[PDB]
């Protein structure tokens, strides 16, 4: 019970209670490569970890040792595995272990091993009562923590805690409407609850998005979300969309709106629309405007779409060579 | 024209590529602005110091950094003590790209070290005595193939490796990263990568894997760690690359994907971001940009007639400018972005991306684009494995002459 950062911390080779153990130095071989020059503390802890692991000593002192080994390198999955073995062998109180992992995660939230460890605990305990709140705290420090959102989806799905997520999503979108992780969480909650086939729901969503797009014309998340929820059924399936977007170019324009226009035209041409050729040319001029002025960083992409659209929608596209 | 600026990022029009926050401030715009402001300083430095820009890849400097690290690292790498094979791979591959020979003293020491990392039951661990794990296993196999000598090849225990891969296989087609560990798209790729190179791919090993990967593609066009997660460059590369190995690229909606990755290149900075509305990062010069070669190959496989014949579908020049001007540490090694400290991971991937952005290849067609001085040109890299295209062929050709464990 002596923190790795305690001022009175003592190396393991200097601890009475560990006198019986011979540390097992690391087998790096005769002439090492990518050899890390560990600090005295690090090498000391791992020399003893190697010993306990080797003897597969399932003891209370081994358990405490893993805490130090983990703190020195939370990414050492071999140590996490041994710790889980000890948690079961020693019948350790898992809520106390839950207390421990939330502290570690708060400290190193961008580590794979700490989140996986917490998931295992939640599973063992079959108790998700603390998950949404804990994750909310992590997210409150980094609204985009990938592991946090992944854990949150798992917990919500595995335990069916859908009831308040949409509300949570609305809270974070308000805080930062540009948070792409929240737009993803939104699509996550809806897809698994009401789904987007419910016309009232889909309608609501597009209304909301367009509303957001009006407020922040250049935020790409809203735009990608809008394309995402309509692209599967087909953009041309929604005739009023086009006109409503065109009524934004005046003021609320962006290379995003132009790109959407092309998308709509592309789908239209893909479903034999009226005035096929007129639509095509409208798209080819937008592709060029984007590739040479509005969105040049993507010039290669836009020129490709330009070719594609003509390669298969020009009036001569389905006309015999000899004609 | 004399008034003309050859560098895309230094042209006056470029200023128009700065962030437009629509006068609505949130943490995302504030953060994006800070970076753009920092990158603008870098771009403008030549004009302010009154010097004519010259883009030079600091070869000798990077070689020294690599040469040394390959043998010894400070305690700054204690956090990677469970990823030593990764360190071997990233370094050996960086040298490979920089076209530096791998002394046989080194190749043999490397081989021996990886042997110590290999588990009695298959796969490699992050260090001697550590349990096996698919990530360090993918690195080990890659590192060994980069060396590509009979000694290296023989380090790999093919029967055990296969057993190991099977012990991680899940009913739904996915794989665990390691025993008692988690599941995500990375495992699919690590498995496919090592199983194909060593030719241990049985008829049922990857059954359902292509379908599981496909499930990771979301409403954004990109791929997430597990079904339902935000689209991310690293996982996307993993998913596509694995599908390419399995010849199931079509399982994905390649179009929505292509649109998603192309939108990941920053209009101002030039480099790629990992996911929508986040910051640019030099390592994505590979995970993201490396997707285009994969897509070009898939779409072409489908006979797509619109595909360019001399460029990938991303601003090659702009990516080289980002890497060259904003990602090199003067002391050697490369990095995330201006202000970040160097590390071998970013050295490996910033360089891999640079190589990809310099070399276009579609069968017979071969067009290069080398920004800055010509000496900047690197050795090409295979878009699926991220090791020399030659090492890939050589490696597979060697193991194809071995029977798939079991026959
Ligand atoms: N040298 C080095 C180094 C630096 C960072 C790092 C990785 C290695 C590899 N891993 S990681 O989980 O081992 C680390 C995260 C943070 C410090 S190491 C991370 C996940 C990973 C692991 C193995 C291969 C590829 C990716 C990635 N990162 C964090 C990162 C890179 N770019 C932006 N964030
Ligand atoms: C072969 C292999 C194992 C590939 C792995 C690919 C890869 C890079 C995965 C990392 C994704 C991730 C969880 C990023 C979180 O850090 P962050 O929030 O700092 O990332 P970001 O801001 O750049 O999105
Ligand atoms: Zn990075």
């Amino acid at each position: 019970f002596l923190s790795l950062d305690s001022p009175t911390y003592v190396l393991y080779r200097d601890r009475a209670e560990w006198a019986d153990i011979d540390p097992v130095p690391q087998n790096d071989g005769p002439s090492p490569v990518v050899q890390i020059i560990y600090s005295e503390k690090f090498r000391d802890v791992y020399d003893y970890f190697r010993a306990v692991l080797q003897r597969d000593e399932r003891s209370e002192r081994a358990f405490k040792l893993t805490r130090d080994a983990i703190e020195l390198n939370a990414a050492n999955y071999t140590v996490w595995h041994f710790r889980r073995v000890l948690l079961r062998s020693l019948q350790k109180d898992l809520q106390e272990e839950m207390n421990y992992i939330i502290a570690i995660i708060e400290e190193q939230p961008k580590n794979y091993q700490v989140w996986h460890h917490r998931r295992v605990l939640v599973e063992w305990l079959k108790d998700p009562s603390q998950e949404l709140e804990f994750i909310a705290d992590i997210l409150n420090q980094d609204a985009k923590n990938y592991h946090a959102w992944q854990h949150r989806q798992w917990v919500i799905q595995e335990f069916r805690l859908w009831d308040n997520e949409l509300q949570y999503v609305d809270q974070l979108l308000k805080e930062d409407v540009r948070n792409n992780s929240v737009w993803n969480q939104r699509h996550f909650v809806i897809s698994n609850t009401t789904g987007y086939s419910d016309r009232a729901v889909l309608e609501r969503e597009v209304q909301y998005t367009l509303e957001m797009i009006k407020l922040v014309p250049h935020n790409e998340s809203a735009w990608n979300y809008l394309k995402g929820i309509l692209q599967d059924r087909g953009l041309s399936r929604y005739p009023n969309l086009l006109n409503q977007l065109l009524d934004l170019q005046p003021s609320h324009s962006s290379p995003y709106l132009i790109a959407f226009l092309v998308d709509i035209y592309e789908d239209m041409l893909e479903n034999q629309c009226d005035n096929k050729e007129d639509i095509l040319n409208k798209a080819l001029e937008l592709c060029e405007i984007l590739a040479k002025e509005k969105d040049t960083i993507r010039k290669e992409y836009w020129r490709y779409i330009g070719r594609s659209l003509q390669s298969k929608h020009s009036r001569e596209s389905d006309i015999p060579a000899s004609v | 024209p004399v008034w003309s600026e050859p560098l895309y990022s230094l042209r006056p029009e470029h200023a128009r590529e700065r962030l437009q926050d629509d006068s609505v401030e949130t943490v995302t715009s504030i953060e994006q602005a800070k970076v753009e402001e920092k990158i603008q300083e870098v771009f403008s430095s030549y004009k302010f110091n009154h010097l004519v820009p010259r883009l030079v890849l600091q070869r000798e400097k990077h070689f020294h950094y690599l040469k040394r690290g390959l043998r010894q690292l400070t305690d700054a790498y204690e956090c990677l003590d469970a990823s030593r094979p990764w360190l071997c791979y990233w370094i050996l591959h960086s040298l490979e790209l920089l076209d530096e020979p791998i002394p046989q003293i080194v190749a043999t020491d490397v081989c021996q070290f990886l042997e110590l990392c290999q588990s009695p039951d298959g796969g490699f661990g992050g260090g001697p005595g550590q349990y096996p794990h698919l990530a360090p296993t993918y690195a080990a196999v890659n590192a060994l193939c980069i060396i590509g000598t009979e000694e290296a090849y023989n380090v790999i225990n093919r029967e055990k490796l296969l057993q190991y891969l099977y012990s991680l296989k899940q009913p739904d087609g996915s794989f665990l990263m390691h025993v008692g560990g988690e599941v995500d798209v990375r495992s699919a790729y690590c498995a496919a990568s090592v199983a194909s190179l060593t030719n241990i791919i049985t008829p049922d090993l990857f059954e359902g894997t292509a379908e599981w990967i496909a499930r990771c593609q979301n409403w954004e066009g990109g791929i997430g760690g597990v079904p339902g997660m935000e689209a991310h460059g690293g996982y996307t590369f993993c998913g596509l690359a694995a599908l390419v190995i399995l010849k199931k690229e079509r399982s994905l909606n390649l179009k929505s994907l292509l649109q998603w990755v192309t939108s990941r290149q920053m209009r101002f900075e030039g480099g790629f971001q990992g996911r929508c509305n986040k910051l640019v990062d030099g390592c994505y010069s590979f995970w993201q940009a490396g997707l285009l070669p994969l897509l070009h190959r898939a779409l072409h496989a489908q006979g797509d007639p619109a595909l360019s014949m001399s460029h990938w579908m991303f601003h090659q020049q702009a990516l080289q400018e980002y890497i060259l001007m904003c990602c090199q540490c003067p002391a050697g090694g490369l990095l995330d972005k201006p202000g970040k400290s160097r590390d071998f991971y970013h050295t490996c991937y910033c360089l891999s991306g640079l190589s990809i952005a310099q070399h276009f290849g579609s069968g017979a067609m071969l067009h290069d684009v080398v920004m800055g001085v010509p000496e900047n040109v690197l050795q090409p890299t295979h878009p699926v494995y991220n090791i020399g295209p030659d090492k890939v062929i050589q490696a597979t050709t060697h193991f194809l002459q071995k029977p798939v464990p079991g026959f």
